[PDB]
């Protein structure tokens, strides 16, 4: 029994909800609230321990973009600050190579940045890498074979098709082919050599439309789409399934949990979460 | 086009909702933004829904009282007001948010509906706050801001009983429609809107917007009169 945590999120404002899901039984277990509240943050687990990383807190008293790293541990059910990144980064994308974390893109007010930066956990130190060749918000990232994909997203006026990949021995960002829909806001993951783009916001409607990323042949192709529209979602890979969480359809907030299976092609209803809400951070132990 | 309805008169303590329907375009290709003028006074932001992830924000003045809302399948947006108080007394205007470099300006707004109830802001300091001129004058506006909004300003024309038009974002680029008669510059962190030669048409009132930092703000107009 490994977990599906999923930290914080927005429902009439940013939440501090610690929770986990537990695919064998399906409870959902209310863990150790996040010591400030944030959507539009990412998830990520290092050596066991699990990242939130950047956000905004959108509160009824103001709004303040996020540039905080805080770790937790659930052996203690304790969140400890870590050294925070050079800046602010809400709507940001991040993926783990070599035992570090890389924070992508995500926005600072007005700013839209392009800028990526790797924390070292053994050191307690951000350091920026080379920048994407586009500025990124809403971006979604996933990590295959230690490549960083950084996919769709917004460009300060644009919703985006495109798409890079981040090599790391020579620090360099090279763009791969173009998906076949704009999305910003989608779900981004890899299962079985291939990465996934699900749902997102094209910039007249949210999403259902899934896409997968075959890295040999270079294509983007259609795969079964999701039962209910949505962007600003969770997403991770539990025993090679997606599992899909939350986001906003337009109207409100989901609770939904889709489940997509690759054998079938198929996505299923699972036990929704405890509330509706979008911009949440996943990660899977 | 946006048309709004929902207001009227009522009590202080009361509430209504706001109405504003798309036309001809989905109430999801954008951010929604409110904005209400009370009689005979300067613009102010209310709140405004980011379709990408649900999120709405709030003037300090409204928060807790005010839902912002959108209904995709009725292509109709909402803004649900309790908790009515005498200064909620407004015209109100719903309108799409568009997004300049990481920035949003208000480019297509509804007709406005009159709702009657009965500080560390940046301020936008509009002067003159009227101007006469003749037809075929070199006109020029100012609006200082109180401390630095790099280039996220815009500039609206307003004729008196309408909804405003975007005329400049990004303190510089004309938007679409607008003649090139009407342009602007910035010196820091003064904005000018100048008119290189007054058409009959141009006498309006025109107002700056900063969306630089938290909340929006407008300048409270210079009235171009005859």
């Amino acid at each position: 029994g490994r977990l599906i945590y999923t930290a914080g999120g927005y429902f009439r404002q940013s939440l501090s909800y610690l929770e986990a899901y537990n695919p064998s039984d399906g409870t959902w277990l209310d863990l150790a609230d996040l010591q400030v509240p944030r959507s539009g943050l990412a998830g990520c687990v290092v050596g066991g321990l699990l990242y939130a990383v950047g956000g905004r807190n959108n509160s009824p008293d103001g709004n303040t973009d996020s540039s905080a790293l805080d770790c937790y541990n659930p052996m203690t059910n304790q969140w400890s600050p870590c050294a925070p990144m050079s800046v602010p980064r809400n709507r940001i994308g991040v993926g783990v190579i070599d035992g570090h974390i890389y924070a992508v893109g995500g926005s600072h007010g007005c700013i839209h940045h392009n800028s990526v930066e790797r924390y070292e956990p053994e050191r307690d130190e951000w350091h920026l890498v080379a920048p994407m060749l586009t500025r990124r918000i809403g971006v979604g990232v996933a990590v295959l074979n230690r490549l960083l994909y950084a996919v769709g997203g917004f460009d300060g006026t644009n919703r985006l098709n495109s798409a890079e990949c981040y090599y790391p021995e020579r620090n360099e960002w090279r763009m791969i082919t173009a998906m076949n829909t704009i999305r910003s806001g989608a779900g981004v993951c890899v299962l079985h050599n291939c990465i996934y783009a699900a749902g997102g916001y094209d910039g007249q409607d949210q999403l259902n439309s899934v896409e997968r990323y075959d890295v040999e042949t270079e294509t983007w192709t259609f795969v079964a789409p999701m039962k209910h529209r949505r962007s600003a979602l969770g997403i991770t890979v539990h025993q090679g399934r997606i599992y899909v969480l939350g986001g906003y359809d337009g109207h409100t907030f989901l609770d939904s949990v889709e489940c997509y299976d690759p054998d079938t092609d198929t996505w299923s209803e699972v036990t929704r979460m405890t509330s509706g809400r979008s911009g949440v951070g996943v990660a899977v132990t | 086009q946006l048309v709004e309805s929902g207001g009227g008169l009522v009590q202080p303590g009361g509430s209504l909702r706001l109405s504003c329907a798309a036309s001809g375009f989905a109430i999801s290709a954008s951010s929604i933004h409110w904005v209400r003028q009370a009689p005979g006074k300067c613009l102010e932001w209310v709140a405004s829904i980011d379709p990408e992830t649900g999120e709405t924000l709030y003037a300090k003045s409204v928060a807790g009282r005010f839902t912002i809302s959108a209904d995709t399948s009725k292509n109709t947006a909402y803004l649900q007001m309790n908790s009515l108080r005498a200064e909620d007394t407004a015209v109100y205007y719903c309108a799409r948010a568009y997004a300049g470099d990481g920035v949003y300006y208000a480019d297509v707004w509804g007709q406005g509906t009159l709702v009657t109830v009965s500080g560390s802001d940046i301020q936008m300091t509009q002067s003159p706050s009227s101007l006469s001129a003749s037809v075929g004058d070199r006109v020029t506006i100012t609006c200082r801001a109180s401390q630095s909004v790099s280039s996220a300003v815009a500039w609206y024309q307003q004729k008196p009983g309408k909804a405003p038009k975007l005329l400049i974002y990004s303190a510089s680029s004309l938007y679409s429609g607008v003649p090139s008669r009407f342009s602007g510059s910035r010196s820091g962190t003064d904005f000018t809107l100048t008119i290189s030669s007054l058409q009959p048409e141009d006498f309006a009132t025109y107002y700056c917007q900063q969306s630089y930092s938290f909340p929006s703000t407008f300048g409270c107009g210079t009235k171009v009169e005859i």
